[PDB]
């Protein structure tokens, strides 16, 4: 047991020589007596001894030992954020969501302690921040800033969703991408960044425009008058946007809640030539609103002409 | 609950 506390000191000290002398088939997995009762590789986890992790996992030792509070070495190697150690480990079979006897993994130990570059490691291994520990709280839950929260949040519903893709699991790819927040709707009125977008006064609203489609952005989503952004663009005479909408296959005849195309409210404005670019995107003049009336049948005479032309 | 052996 003299040898013992020798060996240790290594571990703790990073001391290779000294290590190598010492470690048998009979020692390699020894504890502590006193204090957190560590193994060589809890010590040389929280001690960030790359090298003698390296060792003494060639050399037989255990990964899941324990200490005194039931840590494993990965919870040492992540609350103290030495990453390379921490892959080693999860290399070696660590388990990734090994808990204390305070049901703490080593997730919460890496987020507990604000350790962002080995919470990624650990969430591409299979981590998972909903676990709670004994007091009901998650990884997420211990995260110090709201940065690393919402890290954590996007990591994980990142894998989570290759996942389900690999499943081709239809609802579940179809619930995550809702919460997206590029179709987030305003409370009220339910416009979205697009129809946003479009009504913009801004010189950059194609650029963002496109950007907002490029990124998922429903093409032919409805605010609460069941207006598209197309109809949004029409009405203001915004050709340049309905160029970028068309280009991603708008639904030109969409019908607001008046029964209207963007051809109506283009015509009941009087915008000339919004009127014949939407004609050559194919809008069907034809199209009787609920109130009876044709494209035409609200427009001036130029209007007219144009939807004659 | 105390901590576990290891440094920053």
């Amino acid at each position: 047991e003299y040898k013992k506390d020798e060996l240790l000191e290594a571990a703790r000290s990073g001391n290779e020589e000294k290590l190598m002398a010492l470690l048998t088939p009979l020692n390699v997995n020894c504890h502590a007596s006193d204090g957190r009762k560590s193994t060589p590789l809890h010590l040389a986890a929280g001690y960030n001894r790359v090298r003698i992790v390296q060792l003494l996992l060639q050399h037989g030792a255990d990964v899941h030992a324990k200490d005194k509070g039931g840590l494993v070495p990965l919870h040492n190697a992540c609350s103290y954020g030495h990453y390379e150690v921490t892959e080693l480990l999860l290399k070696h079979g660590a388990c990734v969501n090994a808990m204390d006897l305070w049901q703490f993994t080593p997730l919460h130990e890496a987020a507990s302690k604000n350790r962002v570059e080995v919470c990624s490691l650990l969430l591409s291994h299979g981590a998972d921040p909903t676990l709670v520990n004994c007091h009901g709280k998650s990884a997420v839950d211990m995260a110090p800033t709201p940065e690393l929260r919402e890290r954590l949040t996007y990591e994980f519903k990142g894998h989570s969703l290759l996942q389900a893709a690999r499943e081709a699991d239809l609802a579940k790819v179809k619930k995550t991408l809702a919460l997206e927040i590029i179709n987030f709707k305003q409370p009220q009125s339910h416009e979205t960044a697009l129809h946003c977008a479009v009504a913009s006064l801004h010189p950059k609203r194609k650029q963002v425009t496109e950007l907002l489609l490029r990124k998922g952005a429903n093409v032919n989503e409805k605010n609460k008058d069941f207006m598209t952004p197309l109809h949004v663009a029409a009405e203001r005479a915004h050709n340049d946007v309905m160029e970028v909408l068309h280009k991603h296959g708008a639904k030109m005849n969409a019908l607001d809640t008046l029964g209207q195309t963007a051809l109506h409210r283009a015509a009941l404005a009087g915008h000339l030539q919004t009127c014949r670019l939407l004609l050559s995107y194919g809008s069907d003049p034809s199209i009787i609103s609920l109130q009876g009336f044709t494209a035409a049948q609200m427009g001036n005479e130029a209007v007219q002409q144009i939807l004659s032309e | 609950r105390g901590r576990g052996d290891g440094q920053e």
